């Protein structure tokens, strides 16, 4: 099952390495994760806790932070960015 | 891209020990938390432990605490489940997999990768 | 209350050949397509083969084609594995196993249950 | 004023993270900014210039490149797309 | 949502100088890069100068060049514009500018966003 | 030519818990088991973990057990101990060991190399 | 401390890559270790079991297996082979 | 005629493949060869260097690289590890 | 176990040509590039063309460039040698090499492996 | 200025014989061991028999021992080579050797120099 | 032409340790095995160590394998004999030797040319 | 550790001539140009001659310019001197030396080392 991210997700893809513009459901959360540990969003010393406040993230989320033992905020985003081919 | 074998499994009799190897690549295997998950027959995928890419921060189901223990040799790109006093409803076949979130140690996801598994039996 | 019961195995020359069985029960057989899976000594799960519930679409694994058959007698609740032109390699631990969809007969079939299985040795 | 864009030209503005079906000309224009710039379609080294044959884009423009310096197949562009409301 | 809000303009003699600023939001400033923009009496806009997004690249109006420093902090999504050897030929309402084109700041345009602006006089 | 540099000690109040670190040179640290010994004041050395170069084989002494976790990561030619639960009587100087037999590691010897030391000091104080 | 391995020892030393006439007891021990280990002298699955019968090792310990949880032996061949400077 | 390699040379062989302890010298280079490869120790852009630094190669060289175009560094590693027998 | 054997040696006269091949075994052929190299009469060994392992990169002495081209078939493990326009100083017995280093394709070595040769003849 | 000159191939059946001679010249002929090689048609090199510079001591391959023979006549400076129950196998051209040493009369012994070979054909 | 010349000898108790070199000149040093050779106060000639022409390959006598270590630096034209652990049998004339033949390093090589010699004398 | 000796001065009639020769080890001969100087029963130290370290660039003094030859062969580590129509003044004894620095080969050169010399006496 292919998907094509909306630029704005796109955008967020490339920054963490991704290459093209068609990806699997996995491989778009899988370079989400890559982004927020590069771009070191996460809080250190509670590395579940996200603050994206002020960040690419946040701003496509809608938040300033957000727990990702909580995919509530993810799953809208992805609804929102990922056409299915 | 991102594979991951797991052997090891087999037949043993309950009390008996068997050291599950996950060797990962596709990824940077040394910058991931690695899960181990199983399922047992009937059931559903239950989260097994965990360890968080560094390796000295590990974390286990109140089913197989004092008896299974998680590690990893990054520079060999494989991860472990030592199990030991294996029990009957530890029959499962057992997954090594790869979180989306790369900090993520103690908890499975609906986006998570596994390999094919390793079958493991315990009776008599 | 699902069961399932592997038989057949034992030790063969290259070339050779068994017949493997599978006894379901506990569930409507008919109404399920099956699939068998092994793992050879010290390695993990491998898709074999499988059939739809009605036994006329059968599916294999590359390795196996051509010379492994899956059936079934569904009065008899009963799966099959005919081996043959066996090779070295295809020694293993083989599983029957049920799908949790009816429909799904080919690799990567999510198991609801699956056997403890029989052991099938190739050498000379 | 604002603005309802013709198909091909929303289906360029939603790829590019447009919300809704009216906008402004600024806002059209702020989109398509972004939607060359996310799918790379400029000259890394002469950036001012836009590759658009084999995008959608392209099409639209009825060009294969162009240097944005020009902005004739753009207002050209707009009056075919642009419907005011 | 695109909002820029100019200052440190104000009334200065022929020779001073002022730095006026830009507060930049509503859009991803690190991204873009962005322009000064004039409009003295009785003239339209005239493009004043430039900078690129990572703050490296910077352009000039001759009329303006070598008097005229550009900057900005992308950590406080700011534009800076310093204006030395200030002249009476220099006294006009300053915009910043967002251009709807990304890498466009040797130019402006119809398309781009500005703010209310800031007052520049100079005798 | 063999180093052997240990970290991670200091004081913490009982029940807390603290991470050790060895920075292993001079010699291949992926073939060799390695050992964590200790010592308390006024008494000897106290062997108080082991694990195999391969990483997946542990022991500990009694007095530890279930409450501290060796593991190592050879990549980095380190070793850890992770210590919880800290009881008083676990204050004490402790090393980092190579052994002179690599798959040793459920017992030190007086031909082992150990490092400077890290002093761990246990209390509510 | 600075030690002499007589010739017979100091040849085992040597096939384990030592450099030198002179070294101390640690440095002994663990070229030792390096000749047991790549010559495969001890047991794969019991691994603390070493098996110098046919070895050159076995002449010196005059010994065909045995544990190196016990000291005794290697004391022993220490004492007979090693002359302090 | 046959050498027997130092230990610490035979290590690098038999994680080449090769069995045993006793060598022609062809034989040896041979594995050496075999080990560069499949360790991929040599640059792929530039094939003929070899990046042995932090490997047990480079270790027993005392090399960071070096140049099969220039067989000095292997040499001298022969005549410190080899044996004739 | 290193087998080489090269044939198709024999007699043309000036502005002849002669085909040269290789049977290579007892190596994994396809992983190494291979050397031509000749010894004529009261000279020493000279190094000739070279080819990599894949069998698109190929190599040339000044004295043979133009004139000689070499090839092989993975498949056959089989190197070729096509020699044209030969000429009298050709005169030699031709050796197929297997470099010590795998990816030397451009020159030889004390330690390189050969053949026991094919003589080739050019006289008129 | 060093030359052999093989001479006194031609065609003979089975079982006959022909006698093979070796003109030297341009080095001191009775101070080196000499040789003799040959090549079957399309093939390559091989060594059939050698002989130390004072000719007494005599040595050959295993396929022409006691059918073959070699000696020297160092007054005229030529090498001999009697072959007797020729064989279809022993079909080649026949090529006289000077070793790089004087001693090196076996096989693989370094070449110096050889000549243009003389051809035996044995059909029936 | 050829000019060897030994030094570096001298008196020294048992146990101790000694560096012979040899200068050597007249020939192409680098295309040469070497030799050292030794004559006790009767003895007569006797082989100690041989090294090959680039320094890779080295040979001993039985009795001071272990203790002694030939080497060369062809950039230098100097052949070394390191002596260790000198025991009073170890007493004699040391020569460096030059063999009539470029790979000659063992025992009973042919000597083309050696030194005058250089004394060791081992004792209390 | 630079070793330089000279050899074949003798006696000599005036108009006779002679050829020495040095032998040179310890450092890499062929890297340095080399110099003759000579020194008369007293009259202190005279530069001779000189030549570079390829041996191609010749240098001598006034006195002895047409008369002497100097040349080195790189492959023996061996540098001459040829002594044509020599005169009584050329009696001395003549040492060979290395000079400090690599390319000075004229008048004046700092010495490294030198030989012990080679007696030529010029008379009746």
């Amino acid at each position: 099952n292919q998907v094509r991210p909306k630029l704005p997700l796109l955008k967020i893809l490339h920054a963490a390495g991704a290459q093209g513009e068609m990806f699997t459901v996995k491989e778009v959360m899988h370079y989400l994760g890559q982004y927020i540990m590069v771009k070191q969003l996460y809080d250190q010393q509670e590395q579940h806790m996200v603050y994206c406040g002020g960040d690419l993230l946040g701003e496509l989320l809608g938040r300033q932070s957000f727990s990702v033992k909580d995919p509530s905020p993810l799953y809208d985003m992805l609804r929102k960015n990922l056409v299915t081919l | 891209e991102v594979q991951l074998l797991e052997s090891g499994g087999g037949l043993v009799q309950p009390g008996g020990s068997l050291r599950l190897s996950c060797a990962a690549s596709g990824f940077t295997f040394e910058e991931y938390a690695m899960l181990w998950v199983r399922q047992a027959p009937g059931k559903g995928l239950e989260w097994v432990s965990g360890i968080n890419a560094r390796g000295y921060t590990t974390y286990y189901a109140d089913s197989v605490k004092g008896r299974f223990t998680i590690s990893r040799d990054n520079s060999k790109n494989t991860l472990y489940l030592q199990m030991n006093s294996l029990r009957t409803e530890d029959t499962a076949v057992y997954y090594c997999a790869k979180p989306w979130y790369p900090f993520m140690a103690s908890k499975g996801s609906e986006f998570d990768y596994w390999g094919q598994g390793t079958l493991v039996t315990v009776s008599s």
